């Protein structure tokens, strides 16, 4: 499930694109702006916990019992931002890891 | 036999290009269509869908001489490609790729039962007893 | 249900009947009735069976071996050649109004095993059918000594106005369908 | 929940080797609550499509490529409820799939393959949530295992000889209830191999040990069969109630 | 948690109601959502009427997703576009040589003639779906979407897999038909192989 | 001569064609056809009670495939074409169908390898990440807001009213296209405060709800 | 045995199959007991 299923959902239909309103009469602005979002591999950190100083530490399941913390790990993803901006600058891509 | 004695050998080529896409046009044997009766035919993509995906519309012997609708098969090269093998004057064989599979079926002419003027209502009243008279009243 | 008692397991035991009884349901989940027999019936099985035949529910569908619908050009020169002498021999039947009755033939086959089963006769059957459907249904049958019990029927097309008199564009009743409406009704409705 | 009244609980026979009959709470949830068998296993789900492609190659006719009426004779084969096709010779196909199944080139732990002559059908399922268990594979009314293989199991304590290799050995296979309907299961290697009183010798597979039906709790009490059956369920509950 | 196996058509008696027999199959997607896609084919036993047709008890009557009421299986076949009875029969059985199977289906054939056109059939199914005004493009278009996606998703929602979809329904009816005829044994609910 | 016109020549010639099913790996070998497109040679042996056809790969293409003949009965098959000039033509009717199958050259292992070889993918499985902490930089001010700022500083909507005239002239232009317009749309042509605009629309016009609630304005019919 | 006959004794022990059929009936007694236990409280209330 961790290995594939969540990823299959991530494989499924996360790509979305959005186009700005035309806002008629503006002038000769060639057409309303447009934005697209793209996703790749999903990443998972080993179980870890962030101490009040903002810093990370390893999540010992023994520690989880003592501090009554929930045993968990960080989940990470490859994200891409992708502009069919409906302008002259089509195919301009911007990468995120979120 | 010669179908039970003849032994021959011919060369096969598979050209990386063609001057025209090759498709299959399939007919039900049960109809036993006499192709000789086809003096002419028209062939156009179907207009219900208002291109390469479009079903074909075949009009033979005029607009209403003969008419069929061809519907694309789900797949053609999903596991195995289909080839057209043709005999050449040099005896060698030439192979042609099948681009698509279209299913062709026969199509009744004029008749027209609207089934919307009162027939949808009439069915509610239906006792299975009459059916012809509505067809004249139109 | 530890109870055997050479019989069916009736009056479902205990609490569900007790719960139902407390609930005073309009009808028992398992209704039952004990039939006692006066005089000889208490000692004569044959008398008790005669009561059994009289009491017991019998549907027409229970009685029929088979049914079939035929196109018969002539009631006496029937296409059912096996029945042909059987129809042909009959003549004392008013065959003057049969010259217009349903050209279509409907024929039913009857279970002689059923006749053994409930101890029944053909004359009882013919008289039952006519009484229910009225005079409008013609009814004829072979004797029990035949190769098989069959009953072939006709609609009583009384010569006169039953001939597109008012043309009323409704089609009062098609034949073919009407053999089925009667047969649908014949099996399902009649309790012999 | 859905579908209620006139359905109750008692027991189903196929549960044999799938769930311990004694391992249930004595509360109202009795029988309503079940427990995993000692050696039962659950399907995780796989994709038949790569296997399905070889099938097309093994020569399995497509649904839109043939007319059902034109192929009245061939056995129909089903995968995950889906009608993949038909095969004019199912028996080699069943034998070949099983030998691939026995070769571990087909996942015994997942792939179920069942044929009904009565229906003229072959159904296959590779979906998740299916229960399967390992069984001894009987061939020619005899066990497929060798005593030398036991020595290999002994070799595993020091060096290596994995249970998976034993699975890879194909002398034992993992088996669901659908497959059980068709197999001729043996109770014991010894007695059943006897021909002197062989009412049947068509046995196909054999139990590792009848105790494998048992659950965690039932496994604790000795000779449960010399004891009244519910007492064991009471023990199964009360065992859970014990301090320790 | 114990559940019933999906994508597996089962027949159970519904004799506790007006329905003589029932065939059910859920057609949830393999991964996409598993919507359930519960399908009921129920055999209705209003084994009589009056003087209308003497035989209503042979009318099955499919239970379609989201539709406000039940409709005959055969109407769906018209929506599938198989106007020729021979083609539907192959879809039902590759071997119609048994007159008994032929006679049992015959009363459903009588239903088929009230609507022959696929387009009318789609609007009909749509009209049963809802009332998007007189715009019978929408009822057809909606029917088209249900036929693709909402109906038997488990085989594929692709357009060309509609004909392919049709092939499963007839076996499903056939399986129902054998059990309704009695040639098939009644499926167990207690069986775990029929469960997940 | 028309686009939708289909040539029937092949059919009317009763032209016959052959149909052969071929595996993809072989077909992939065939996309690398030797020379112009030659892939090999076909061998046909017929006897009094047995007929054998096979194909042998070109020696170049190599760096025996028996045929299984299949029926074409039950369904009449013909081939129809679409040229690169989009002209349509019927080449012929299918007189034979066949399938290329392996024979005494493989059991399963290579095919398994071939299947594996075709794939060459991680199926999509989540292969770790192992562990990272890609914390995100604080930009002291919202970037888009900042981007908004470069644009914002260029021009303001706070413009001047030297127009108790240029705006009415523009009104004739708009209302010439339609009798009535929405207030926001009236605001779009203008570059002045709505309250001031409200003062103008009151001056030469009235307004409506137009049966749509919206404050829609129009020029005075009187 | 194919239909649940337990031929052996508690002293003799039970076959794997007989034990299962024996376990099944034990459920029938136990389920009936649990159901009977809840219902008597309710029926009585109706009675009282």
């Amino acid at each position: 499930f961790i290995q594939m299923s969540v990823q299959r959902i991530v494989e499924d239909a996360p790509p979305i694109d959005l186009q700005a309103e035309a806002q008629h009469a503006s002038g000769e602005v060639e057409e309303p702006p447009r934005y697209l979002l793209k996703f790749e591999q999903i990443y998972l950190s080993k179980p870890t916990h962030w101490e009040r100083d903002g810093a990370p530490s390893p999540m010992m399941p023994n520690e989880a019992r003592l501090r009554n913390l929930t045993y968990s790990a960080p989940l990470y993803v490859d994200i891409t931002k992708t502009v069919i901006k409906e302008g002259e600058e089509q195919l301009q891509t911007q990468h995120q890891k979120t | 036999g010669p179908s039970s004695q003849n032994v021959t050998e011919y060369v096969v080529r598979v050209p990386k290009n063609t001057t025209k896409k090759y498709n299959i046009m399939a007919f039900n044997a049960a109809d036993k269509v006499n192709f000789a009766t086809w003096n002419q035919a028209r062939l156009e993509r179907d207009l219900s869908n208002k291109p390469e995906d479009q079903p074909w519309l075949l009009r033979v012997n005029g607009k209403s001489g003969r008419k069929f609708k061809g519907i694309k098969k789900g797949g053609v090269t999903e596991n195995t490609s289909y080839y057209i093998f043709t005999q050449c004057p040099d005896g060698a064989f030439e192979a042609f790729p099948v681009h698509n599979w279209y299913n062709f079926t026969p199509l009744a002419r004029h008749r027209t039962l609207t089934a919307e003027e009162a027939e949808e209502e009439w069915e509610r009243r239906n006792k299975v007893l009459n059916h012809f008279s509505i067809m004249q009243q139109r | 249900f530890h109870y055997a008692g050479v019989s069916a397991k009736n009056v479902t035991l205990g609490v569900p009947r007790l719960k139902e009884l407390i609930n005073i349901s309009k009808k028992p989940k398992t209704p039952s009735l004990t039939v006692f027999l006066l005089g000889q019936s208490a000692r004569d099985a044959e008398r008790a069976k005669d009561i059994l035949c009289r009491l017991e529910h019998t549907t027409l569908r229970k009685v029929t071996a088979n049914t079939a619908i035929y196109y018969d050009p002539n009631p006496q020169s029937t296409v059912v050649a096996e029945d042909q002498e059987w129809v042909n021999v009959y003549y004392e039947m008013p065959d003057f109004d049969v010259a217009r009755i349903s050209p279509w033939l409907l024929r039913v086959e009857l279970d002689r095993k059923h006749m053994t089963d409930r101890k029944l006769t053909m004359e009882q059957i013919a008289e039952k059918i006519n009484a229910g459907f009225g005079d409008d249904l013609n009814c004829i049958f072979n004797d029990d000594n035949a190769e098989k019990l069959v009953l072939r029927i006709r609609i009583m097309n009384s010569d006169e106005n039953k001939m597109q008199e008012e043309e009323e564009v409704v089609d009062k009743m098609d034949d073919d369908v009407f053999l089925r409406c009667i047969e649908s009704n014949m099996l399902t409705d009649m309790t012999l | 929940r859905d579908g209620k009244l006139a359905k109750p609980r008692q027991l189903h026979n196929t549960l044999w080797g799938m769930v311990c009959p004694a391992e249930t709470p004595e509360g109202h949830a009795v029988g309503l609550v079940k427990n995993l068998a000692l050696m039962a296993y659950i399907s995780v789900g796989s994709q038949p499509s790569p296997i399905l492609e070889f099938l097309e190659e093994w020569s399995m006719e497509n649904l839109e490529e043939i007319s059902p009426a034109a192929i009245a004779d061939a056995t129909k084969i089903f995968v995950n409820g889906c009608w993949v096709g038909i095969h004019k010779d199912p028996e080699q196909l069943m034998n070949t799939l099983r030998k691939l199944r026995r070769q571990m080139d087909i996942i015994v732990s997942e792939v179920s393959m069942i044929r009904d002559i009565r229906e003229r059908e072959i159904r296959i399922y590779t979906d998740a949530g299916r229960i399967c268990r390992p069984l001894l594979i009987v061939e020619k009314q005899k066990l497929l295992l060798k005593k030398r293989h036991i020595d290999q199991l002994k070799e595993r304590e020091y060096n290596n000889y994995s249970w998976q290799d034993l699975v890879a050995s194909g002398v034992v296979e993992y088996i669901d209830t659908l497959e059980e309907e068709t197999v001729m299961l043996a109770m014991t290697p010894d007695d059943l191999q006897e021909k002197e009183v062989a009412y049947c010798s068509t046995y196909t597979h054999c139990e590792i040990h009848p105790s494998m039906i048992l659950g965690v709790c039932a496994s604790i009490i000795p000779f449960p069969d010399h004891n009244q059956s519910p007492r064991n369920t009471y023990q199964s509950a009360m065992g859970k109630q014990a301090m320790g | 948690q114990e559940k019933m196996a999906t994508n597996t058509v089962y027949v159970f008696a519904k004799k506790d109601s007006k329905y003589a027999y029932t065939g059910e199959c859920r057609s949830c997607l393999e991964n996409s959502s598993r919507p359930t896609s519960t399908i009921w084919v129920s055999m209705l036993a209003r084994g009589g009427q009056g003087a209308k047709k003497s035989a209503i008890g042979q009318r099955i009557v499919a239970t379609l997703p989201y539709i406000k009421q039940e409709v005959p299986i055969i109407i769906v076949f018209r929506a599938l576009g198989f106007v020729s009875d021979r083609d539907i029969l192959e879809h039902i059985i590759y071997d119609f040589e048994d007159p008994e199977m032929m006679e049992m289906v015959k009363p459903s054939l009588d239903e088929a003639f009230v609507i022959q056109e696929q387009n009318v059939a789609l609007n009909f199914i749509g009209s049963r779906g809802a009332k998007p005004g007189v715009t019978k493009e929408k009822r057809i278009k909606y029917a088209k979407e249900v036929l693709q996606k909402e109906m038997l998703p488990h085989v594929g929602v692709s357009d060309f897999c509609e004909t392919k979809k049709a092939y499963f329904l007839g076996y499903m009816v056939h399986r129902l038909l054998l059990a309704a005829l009695g040639r098939r044994e009644l499926d167990d609910r207690d069986h775990y192989g029929n469960k997940r | 001569a028309e686009r939708g016109e289909l040539d029937l020549t092949g059919a009317k010639q009763n032209t016959g064609v052959w149909l052969v099913k071929v595996p993809k790996y072989l077909s992939q070998q065939w996309a690398k056809a030797s020379g112009r497109g030659e892939v090999g040679k076909l061998r046909i042996a017929k006897t009094q009670g047995r007929t054998e056809v096979s194909f042998t790969l070109n020696e170049d293409l190599a760096n025996e495939h028996p045929f299984v003949l299949q029926s074409v009965g039950g369904q009449t098959l013909t081939v129809f074409t679409e040229s690169s000039s989009d002209k349509l033509s019927l080449e012929g009717i299918v007189v034979q169908r066949a399938e290329c199958r392996p024979a005494a050259s493989e059991n399963y292992m290579r095919l398994k390898r071939l299947q594996i070889e075709e794939s060459s993918k991680p199926v999509r499985l989540s292969q770790q990440l192992d562990k990272v902490v890609t914390t995100n930089y604080k930009p002291v001010a919202n970037h888009q807001y900042n981007i908004e700022y470069e644009r914002k500083k260029k021009e303001d909507g706070k413009r001047a009213r030297a127009d108790k005239q240029h705006v009415l002239d523009m009104l004739f232009s708009a209302f010439e296209k339609h009798q009535y317009y929405n207030l926001k749309d009236l605001v779009d042509i203008t570059k002045q405060p709505v309250v001031y605009l409200k003062e103008i629309l009151k001056e030469i016009g009235v307004q409506n709800v137009k049966g749509i609630h919206k404050n829609t304005w129009e020029l005075k019919p009187e | 045995e194919s239909r649940g006959f337990v031929e052996n004794s508690y002293l003799a022990g039970l076959t794997p199959t007989e034990f299962f059929f024996h376990a099944m009936g034990g459920r029938e007694g136990l389920i009936d007991t649990a159901v009977k236990t809840a219902e008597t409280g309710y029926i009585q209330r109706r009675l009282i």
